[PDB]
RNA sequence: CCCGCAGAAGAAGCACCGGCUAACUCCGUGCCAGCAGCCGCGGUAAUACGGAGGGUGCAAGCGUUAAUCGGAAUUACUGGGC
RNA sequence: AAUUGAAGAGUUUGAUCAUGGCUCAGAUUGAACGCUGGCGGCAGGCCUAACACAUGCAAGUCGAACGGUAACAGGAAGAAGCUUGCUUCUUUGCUGACGAGUGGCGGACGGGUGAGUAAUGUCUGGGAAACUGCCUGAUGGAGGGGGAUAACUACUGGAAACGGUAGCUAAUACCGCAUAACGUCGCAAGACCAAAGAGGGGGACCUUCGGGCCUCUUGCCAUCGGAUGUGCCCAGAUGGGAUUAGCUAGUAGGUGGGGUAACGGCUCACCUAGGCGACGAUCCCUAGCUGGUCUGAGAGGAUGACCAGCCACACUGGAACUGAGACACGGUCCAGACUCCUACGGGAGGCAGCAGUGGGGAAUAUUGCACAAUGGGCGCAAGCCUGAUGCAGCCAUGCCGCGUG
């Protein structure tokens, strides 16, 4: 199946081992699935700060 | 006397059941294969699981001839039909991990121990 | 198997074995007994039914045929020996 | 709960070149301590001599491919017997392991095997290890003869000739004294071994100045003290196969080699925070810390992880934390390879290593340390490969499991490694050498029954011009039936030196007064952009290219941002055309690392390789020799560098630019 | 479980703030990057994207996904239509 | 007092309403994942592969059934190094006790799993032809004989598993004989059926001085009851499919034999030619059933983890033997797939018991402590066994508390 890959960038190519999560891009008919950041070899979104729990992003440090 | 054609029936799993003799290996000219003599092989039956599948080209070990062997002393031994333990290709070496119906003691060799270890006779 | 509670193998042969010989002969006497029936001989049968019924009563007892069993066939051997002989 | 012996325990490795015994050897322990790869035996010295010592052993590879072996295998265990071929002298991969044992200022003996094998020669040897290893040798024994006739060995210390016997292997003795022949070598010691033990302190020498013949009991201090301080190597020599000489080589394991408390303290860090010698003392009753070296999985008890107890204690059960990673582990039941069997333990104390079973996620290198006393410690180091080749799953099928199991042989060994082509998305692995790569492969068909083919990585090509070109000309014109659309360009293409980073392209809006308007000026730029992305010679991005607006013309309404697009699309051919296109191929900054013997063929060959030299050096012992030469050119460098130079040879590459492809290459290069 | 000891000492995250829906501004971006359960946001003054300040809701959990019923009288016996 | 509770919103249009569907607020979960994470109480924790399994444990127990001595201990049908009432050696099973063996009872409980089973089961309500260990009420019996055999001893084969010949021996093991009704067959007259001893103590009388003998406590046999358990029968309910319409030879009934604890085509011979199905037979697909669980105002819809009842299964197919009970989860036999041991001739094993590994997966835990308690097996008891159970370890998986002032 082919599936979303959210937030700003991502590493991710041919082989690839990622977790899929359900949820449809209704701009992308077809398309029913997201792939879920943070998830196995799929990385969290570089120097995002809100909504971090999506998009795979530890918190920076206290 | 085995010979090219001529099919084999197999003595271990590995899943073969029915094969067939496609080179007498060992020389050129080399009329017959018997005894205890290896021989190249192709898959005719093959079970559906198995570690062999139909169409496959191998090696494998004469096990038993209805020709049979004689060794000293003047006896016989003959058996009802003709079976081969099939080998892989580089290595000789069984493929398979069971031995069934008896072998015989001509094939006390270096390489097919682990034949004679299993198996249930002579 | 590793249970040496396997004792009650070696031990309940020797129990088939036993109940085997003694379940054959009162077989066999039961048998004499249809014979006779086949045979035609009233006297043989209620002969042979008189040897039988020792048998059938003690190993009833012992406990290797059941009662209800020993009653069934004294019952319609009985029912037969008397029914034309 | 208790313990026993400690503070007698020797943790030692035994590694040395290829061939040279270094296991054979090992067996042989095995025998003579059990009586009656690591493992683990007790030594109660073959004259019933000592107090049983505990002894930790392990059987490191000879080779390089795997050197990773050695790191660690040495990184964590305290002393090293590095045995030597009595034929083959110190031999490449000798050098190798003596600078990892250097590299943690290990102490060492040295054990000169296969005395019996024809053209033995123990002095020999013992010299080369001066020569070629620039160390410090001590022969702590002589050979009785040599080759076929080596009937024994001389304690030139206890000062007699040492006799094994016939039957039962080792054991026996009857202590002979020094035979006729030799009497006059035995007359040495290499006096500068008593000399040599003498210059521990001068108060041991003064009374040696002063011709007092040193007690037995003070040089054996003497020289040890001096090999814990490695600035002497004990040379013991002996044959495994004839069983003539083993033995007396454990003795000088107690006597020589250290426990875990002769010995620095572990350095380290904190967390956040700063340094600090993480320090902890060799002390049972101090705050747990140890290294993990070493990841295995056996098919009956999981995930086996080998630790070196640096100092405190564990017990099964206790929840120690792995500090590098930010994450805590619970100890579960422990195993002690125990010379043939695994044995099970219930506590593990400092100076000792162990496997512990059933650790999720503890890497090679890892700290397992106290949680409320945390600390980082050294972690050895990670060899880096040499050798790339790519692969793929030979049945398409298995591309999913090539991938799982090519994973797991990364967190076995960090000296392997395996990625993605950022193009040309092939698979590609990298090892320390052919070897390397050979087995690893072989052991996914042994271990996850994925078969793979290999062959040269592919290369990343680039396409562009050589030729300014004048005025070329792009129009469209689309009187079809709907929107009108119309767009008119003209350009001029033109070469560029390599030039600003991130650009490597370069649009000018040398429009006139207004032939065009600057809204759909951004358009035509896009439209020559696109075809950038795989040009005409044969996909492969353009790069380098510039590009100057100077004429054309529109509608007052039929013109637009697509109408333009399309125009500079058609303009950007033609002009690409008769512009002298060309193939371009990637170059490395080349390193080469090498002694002076060879710097001749290196240099050739770097030239064979189509490639371009540029300086010299001549740093201190080697050469480091530096070039551009191209990529699709250094593919197995480091298996054929090896052969040039005798093993003895690093190198180093990255990118450095695009140059122009020999012609045979460049249409060769055709997809 | 009770009795003593020292000192606030060792202990707060997560989603949301265009409508549905409790919670609004600046900056960056410029049909790009992106958001999105539904409608829908983005082509130079974006409370919808991303960062910040602020707020709202939950709290040792909070979100997302998956799942059953509900709202669904949208299989209508209760309780629908042509 | 105790099934007393029913909410709507967004989305097609210039605007409207309806239509329909899509969508949302709630409750719930054996959950998973991302970010985050202090404690406690109670509970829950392989939903996928009924996939394959290393290791240890999960079934024994009685010397008050018997011969008995391998080890322990004591005493000694008595003895050194002298450490003369304090030791460590040899004897003697004397006593305590106890390896192996016979014997008895248990191993059919306890525990696991859901593969199979759409009705061979489960549920509800009835029914008649049945057996039923230990526990219990009543009535009497418990006399007198015989042949064996493990262990053992002597030869002897194996690498191991296992044994092989010959001879010897005990009993509550085994078989006759007697005794024989309120038992069984039989209208009756009549025929016929069983069994076992063992312990503690003891006045006299006494004997081969073993004990007879006396007493108390148990056990043995028979018959009829009680209790509990189990087997069998009927009706109704308990999924979907007609893009399955026909189905049926032991088939439906009968008669007579046989058979079972028992009724019965259960079986067999013959005679009848029936029996089932549009109220869905047949054949396909899917599936353990229930108490209950979740949701819902209700009717409904969804569901059958954890607790309790019932059923089925025990590596796969099959069979019986022992027994009150099995066609037997850690029993036997055959066969198959597979794994393991071997000194190559030959052997062995089945975690869906607890813990645990690999594998599969988005995902599900310790190779723990203890029989102290409740309960189960054996035992007169003391006690031994008990991965049932009682606790702990792991995980924010849930619930409820409390803190971080
Ligand atoms: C046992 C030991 O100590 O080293 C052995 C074991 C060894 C270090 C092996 C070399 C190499 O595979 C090693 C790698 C990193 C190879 C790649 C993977 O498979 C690793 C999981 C593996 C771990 C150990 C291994 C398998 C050895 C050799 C091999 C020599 C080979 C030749 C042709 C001379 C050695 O020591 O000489
Ligand atoms: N003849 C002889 N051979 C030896 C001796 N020591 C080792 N070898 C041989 O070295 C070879 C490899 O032994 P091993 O220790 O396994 O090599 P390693 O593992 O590379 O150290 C074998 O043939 C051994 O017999 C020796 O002392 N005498």
């Amino acid at each position: 199946v082919t599936s979303y890959i959210g937030g700003e960038g991502h590493n991710l190519q041919e082989h690839s081992v990622i977790l899929i999560r359900g949820g449809r891009v209704k701009d992308l008919p077809g398309v029913r699935y997201h792939t879920v950041r943070g998830a196995l070899d799929c990385s969290g979104v570089k120097d995002r700060k809100q909504a971090r729990s999506k998009y795979g992003v530890k918190r920076p440090k206290a | 006397m085995i010979q090219e054609q001529t099919m084999l029936n197999v003595a271990d799993n590995s899943g073969a059941r029915r094969v067939m003799c496609i080179k007498v290996l060992g020389g050129s000219h080399r009329r017959y294969a018997g005894v205890g003599d290896i021989i190249k092989i192709t898959i005719k039956e093959a079970i559906p699981r198995g570690k062999v599948k139909k169409g496959d080209v191998l090696k494998a070990v004469v096990v038993r001839t209805k020709k049979g062997v004689r060794r000293p002393d003047g006896s016989v031994i003959r058996f009802d039909g003709n079976a081969c333990v099939l080998l892989n290709n580089n290595s000789e070496q069984p493929i398979g991990t069971r031995i069934f119906g008896p072998v015989t003691r001509e094939l006390r060799s270096e390489k097919f121990m682990k034949i004679i270890s299993l198996a249930p006779e002579v | 198997n590793i249970k040496s509670a396997k004792k009650r193998a070696i031990q309940s042969e020797k129990a088939r074995k036993h109940n085997a010989s003694r379940r054959s002969m009162m077989r066999t006497f039961i048998k004499k007994v249809y014979a006779a029936i086949e045979a035609g001989d009233k006297a043989a049968a209620q002969k042979a039914f008189n040897e039988m019924q020792p048998i059938v009563d003690r190993q009833a007892a012992k406990g290797l045929i059941h009662k209800n069993k020993a009653a069934r066939h004294k019952a319609n051997l009985t029912a037969q020996i008397n029914k034309l002989a | 709960a208790r313990t026993t012996p400690i503070a007698r325990y020797r943790n030692i490795g035994i590694s040395a070149h290829i061939d040279a015994g270094k296991t054979t050897t090992t067996e042989r322990i095995l025998f003579y301590t059990g009586v009656n790869a690591a493992t683990t035996a007790f030594w109660s010295g073959m004259a019933k001599q000592y107090e049983p010592h505990r002894i930790n052993i392990i059987d490191t590879p000879g080779h390089v491919d795997f050197t990773i072996e050695v790191e660690r295998s040495m990184r964590v265990l305290d002393g090293a017997v590095m045995v030597y071929c009595a034929v083959g002298g110190v031999q490449p991969q000798s050098e190798t392991v003596w600078r990892q044992a250097n590299k943690y200022k290990v102490p060492r003996i040295a054990f000169v095997n296969k005395m019996d094998r024809m053209g033995a020669n123990f002095l020999k040897v013992v010299n080369q290890i001066k020569t070629r290893l620039g160390a410090n040798p001590v022969p702590l024994q002589l050979a009785i003869g040599a080759e076929e006739h080596f009937t024994g060995v001389v304690d030139l210390v206890k000062m007699k000739a040492i006799n094994w016997n016939d039957a039962d292997q080792g054991v026996t003795f009857e202590y002979e004294d020094i035979p006729a022949d030799m009497v006059e070598l035995a007359n040495e010691w290499h006096q500068n071994l008593i000399e040599s033990a003498a210059e521990a302190s001068e108060e041991l020498m003064e009374k040696y100045l002063g011709g007092e013949e040193l007690t037995e009991a003070e040089i054996k201090g003497a020289l040890r003290q001096r090999v814990l301080n490695n600035e002497i190597i004990l040379v013991t020599c002996g044959s495994a196969f004839k069983n003539k000489g083993v033995q007396a080589m454990l003795d000088a394991v107690i006597d020589y080699l250290p426990s875990p408390v002769d010995v620095p303290a572990i350095n380290g860090i904190l967390d956040d925070g700063k340094d600090t010698p993480a320090e902890r003392h060799a002390s049972d009753d101090e705050p747990f810390s140890a290294l993990a070296f070493k990841i295995a999985t056996d098919p009956f008890v999981g995930n086996l992880t080998f630790f070196r107890v640096y100092s405190g204690v564990v017990n099964s059960g206790d929840t120690v934390l792995n500090s590098v990673k930010a994450a805590r582990e619970r100890f579960g039941r422990i195993v002690q390879m125990h010379a043939n069997k695994r044995e099970e333990i219930k506590e593990v104390r400092a100076g000792d290593i162990a496997a512990a079973i059933g650790l999720k996620d503890v890497t090679t290198g890892d700290t397992l340390c106290d949680p409320d006393a945390p600390i980082i410690l050294e972690r050895m180091e990670f060899p880096e490969p040499v050798i790339s080749i790519a692969v793929e799953p030979k049945t398409k099928a298995d591309q999913e499991k090539m991938g799982l199991a090519l994973g797991r042989l990364a967190k076995e060994d960090p000296s392997f490694r395996v990625w993605t082509d950022e193009e040309s998305n092939q698979t590609i692995i990298a090892g320390m050498g052919e070897l390397h790569l050979d087995i690893i492969v072989d052991r996914m068909k042994r271990e996850f029954n994925v078969e793979a083919n290999v062959g040269k990585p592919q290369v990343a090509y680039r396409e562009t011009i050589r030729q300014k070109v004048t005025d070329v000309e792009g129009k469209h014109a689309k009187q079809s039936g709907g929107r009108g659309q119309y767009g008119h360009v003209v350009i001029d293409m033109y070469p560029l030196e390599p030039g600003s980073n991130p650009k490597g392209y370069e649009f000018i809006n040398d429009i006139k007064g207004g032939v065009i308007p600057g809204e759909y000026i951004p358009a035509v730029d896009k439209g020559i952009q696109e075809q950038l992305k795989a040009g005409p010679l044969a996909g492969y991005p353009v790069v380098d290219m510039g590009i100057r607006l100077h004429f054309g013309s529109y509608h007052d309404v039929d013109s637009s941002e697509l109408a333009f697009k399309l125009a500079a699309s058609i303009a950007f051919k033609e002009g690409f055309k008769k512009a002298k296109p060309v193939l371009l191929e990637p170059i490395m900054k080349v390193e080469v690392e090498t002694p002076e013997e060879n710097t001749g063929d290196v240099i050739g060959d770097l030239s064979r390789r189509r490639g371009m030299l540029k300086g010299q050096e001549s740093e201190v012992t080697g050469v480091k020799i530096h070039a551009e030469v191209p990529l699709s050119e250094m593919f197995g460098y480091a298996t054929q560098l090896r052969s040039l130079t005798k093993g003895r040879a690093s190198y180093t590459m990255e990118f450095l630019k695009y140059d122009e492809a020999p012609s045979n290459v460049a249409q060769a290069v055709i997809e």
